[PDB]
């Protein structure tokens, strides 16, 4: 926010019975969500004029019918999109907001990622929605083994 | 070249820098420029070749 | 709009107005209007009359000097460019300048016509009129002006 | 060939290997077989996803290959500019074909070119000819008053500039539409049906909207591109490639086009009192504008479209939207075109 602007698409989206055998969820919030969360709720970020790459993630939810078929699981992914959107914005600015999140704050993100894919499996149509959400699966878990290693190292 | 008029009776271009052999390149970036500077005489450079011209052997792009 | 309902009264009123006399530099003490008998007025002294009979006043005897400074107009088009296109873009009560320095104006009506006082130069007797503006077209020298009262003080 | 979440998979797996011993009943997250077996089962599950989305796009292809209905490639952005001259002309000047445009707001750096010689007339004053702009996309869609200068010596140019904005710059065409055109074309197969004129007038890339209206022994077609403004050339072009679809027995004309004007007021209560400023007035007053000009001759204004166009915005950030003039639909007539004129937001 401090450095560049962000989509309006992303903007909009981002300030808003089953259960698997294996994953538990959880609707605990990180702290880092907390704090970053009100400054996108709030008018005091930058924000282009125009959109492009339609082929991301957030327009394949936006197009697909999961906000009134299933408000609980969109809940979720916007749970999961707050969490992914503020550790990518530490690291490439803004290095004060480090020491605010830890590893638990990231491991219940996979239990929440693992839950809901399973819900969206059992439709055909979230096919392009899950075959995102299972490449950051891998992704988060990589960032839990070295969070703790590079808090000391920063 | 000097000596060079390029007339037409009662006829007359509207951009100036016409009927001389002056040519104009414009263009907001060097990637732009670059392009029409080459692209304006590489074509007409012919040769022998069995084959083609310079153009098919050198790619002169992802300028930036 | 002012400038349009008092270029249309004068429209209206135009045949009745014959009293009026055109001369080059008529600055008479007496209003038009106001009195039958016959007076000598040339175009800035009739647009500033027309002008009084409202609330606003201006100023006397309103030359060329009284649009460069007084801030009364804001220039619609600049001089030294004559387009024969642009001319139905314009609009009713429009100031109209002739002459290469400024030596008359005019009113903009419709249908492609201005008011104005034309005659010989030795005081003519010729009285107010309307003409078309294919024959002025010559020497219309590009320059139009426009009135605003909302702003100013 | 059914697609299958990654859990069903792996629990299947666990059962088929836990027959026959006894032995390996711990799955904890941390045992490393619960590891390997998630890797295979999250490899099958993305193969069998990759799998349908290439069957999707070996269909697709199939469609293309069969009836040789190629999808639309990027289409060129192009429309029209004003020259004018410090004095009137002369003399007949001569304009060839490939003179260049350019903008000089550094904004919209894009390029533009003729493709069809233009010459004045003498006596004249101003004349307006096309420009087609080298770049394809997004880009072409400058706005208004975008183009200043000729970029070239211009002697007898004081200025340049353009009184209509460019909208035919476009995108490549998404799987719907290509779908949406090949039913069209299916359905086009029996001439002499208006369905089938729908197709043989669209069958040119550039034009978008395009309606028939038919009477008793005549046959008349209306059609514009984006920008609303039909052309003699896309006339003759329209006419030289329908002939393998016109009524054999009937007269047919391509011609009729108008700009029918409309002024839109709306009130919207904004769920946030603060945050009312001017600045998101202009910014829905932009979105208004943009979707009433791509409407089309065919499509007609209707009040619930609207509200759908503009509460694309979240509802948590606009709670309430109401028209104090529009109360009921407006039946376009077939010539003319329903398009913004102008618009006037307040919030209350």
């Amino acid at each position: 926010n401090n450095f560049i602007p962000q989509p309006q698409g992303l903007l909009r989206f981002l300030n808003t019975s089953f259960v698997s055998k294996f994953y538990t969820p959880q609707l605990q919030l990180s702290e880092l969500a907390k704090k970053v969360l009100t400054n996108i709720k709030t008018d005091d970020i930058p924000v282009l004029e125009r959109e492009f790459n339609d082929n991301t993630i957030i327009h394949k939810a936006n197009d697909t019918l999961l906000k009134v078929q299933a408000p609980r699981m969109y809940m979720i992914l916007q749970s999961i999109v707050l969490e992914a959107y503020a550790i990518v914005n530490c690291f490439v600015e803004n290095p004060s907001s480090l020491k605010y999140l830890t590893e638990e704050d990231v491991s219940i993100t996979r239990e929440n990622l693992n839950y809901v894919a399973d819900y969206l499996g059992n439709y055909d149509d979230y096919n392009s929605v899950v075959l995102d959400l299972r490449d950051l699966d891998l992704c988060f878990s990589a960032i839990e083994l070295q969070l703790p290693l590079i808090k000391k190292e920063a | 070249i000097q000596e060079v008029q390029a007339v037409l009776p009662e006829v007359g271009w509207l951009i100036d820098g016409d009927g001389d052999n002056e040519v104009k390149f414009t263009g907001s970036s060097a990637h732009e420029v670059m392009t029409g500077i080459i692209r304006r005489f590489i074509p007409y450079m012919k040769y022998n070749y069995t084959e083609n011209t310079i153009d098919n052997y050198l790619d002169y792009d992802d300028l930036s | 709009p002012l400038s349009t309902i008092l270029a249309l009264d004068l429209n209206d009123n135009l045949k009745s107005l014959s009293n009026i006399k055109y001369m080059f530099k008529g600055a008479p003490k007496e209003n038009p209007f106001g009195t039958d008998k016959d007076v000598y007025i040339d175009t800035y002294n009739l647009l500033y009359w027309l002008y009084l009979g409202e609330d606003e006043e201006l100023a006397y005897p309103m030359n060329i000097n009284y649009f460069f400074t007084e801030g009364r107009f804001f220039t619609i088009f600049g001089k030294g460019h004559k387009y024969k296109v642009d001319v139905s873009k314009f609009i009713v009560g429009d100031i109209l300048f002739f002459g290469r320095s400024d030596t008359n104006i005019g009113i903009y009506v419709g249908d492609g016509e201005f008011i104005s006082m034309m005659g010989k130069f030795p005081k003519d007797e010729t009285p107010i009129g309307k003409y078309k503006l294919d024959d002025y077209w010559n020497e219309f020298n590009g320059r139009v002006m426009r009135f605003d009262e909302e702003v100013y003080i | 060939m059914k697609t299958r979440k990654l859990t069903n998979i792996l629990s299947k797996l666990i059962d088929k290997t836990m027959a026959g011993t006894s032995k390996i009943t711990d799955f904890t997250p941390g045992s490393a077989s619960r590891s390997l077996l998630e890797a295979v089962s999250l490899e099958i599950e993305q193969f069998y996803i990759l799998t349908k989305e290439n069957i999707d796009w070996g269909i697709q292809e199939g469609i293309i290959e069969a009836f040789d209905f190629q999808k639309r490639q990027s289409k060129r952005a192009y429309g029209d500019v004003t020259i004018q001259f410090y004095q009137p002309l002369d003399m007949r000047m001569y304009i060839p074909a490939g003179t260049t445009f350019t903008s000089t707001r550094q904004e919209y750096p894009q390029q533009f070119e003729t493709l069809v010689d233009y010459y004045a007339e003498p006596d004249s004053t101003e004349i307006v000819v096309e420009v087609y702009c080298k770049e394809t996309g997004v880009a072409g869609n400058v706005p208004e008053g975008t183009i200043n200068t000729i970029a070239s010596g211009s002697s007898l140019i004081r200025s340049v500039n353009n009184e209509y904005s460019f909208n035919t710059g476009t995108k490549e065409e998404s799987q719907e539409d290509f779908k949406r055109r090949f039913h069209s074309f299916v359905e086009s197969r029996g001439r002499a049906t208006n369905k089938s004129v729908r197709y043989g007038a669209l069958q040119i890339p550039d034009v978008e909207g395009v309606y028939v209206y038919e009477e008793t022994g005549h046959i008349t077609v209306f059609a514009h591109d984006r920008n609303g403004n039909l052309s003699d050339t896309l006339k003759e072009d329209i006419i030289d490639a329908l002939q393998d679809y016109r009524p054999s027995g009937i007269m047919l004309d391509v011609t009729g086009v108008e700009k029918e004007e409309v002024n839109v007021s709306a009130t919207v209560t904004i769920s946030n009192k603060s945050r009312i400023g001017d600045t998101l007035q202009k910014h829905i007053e932009s979105v208004i504008r943009s979707y009433l000009n791509n409407l089309k001759t065919s499509d007609d204004l209707i009040i619930t479209d609207l509200i759908q166009a503009i509460m694309n915005i979240d509802d948590v950030l606009i709670y309430d939207v109401s028209f104090d003039n529009l109360d009921e639909n407006i039946i376009v007539p077939p010539q003319g075109i329903i398009r913004a004129g102008e618009i006037k937001v307040e919030l209350k």
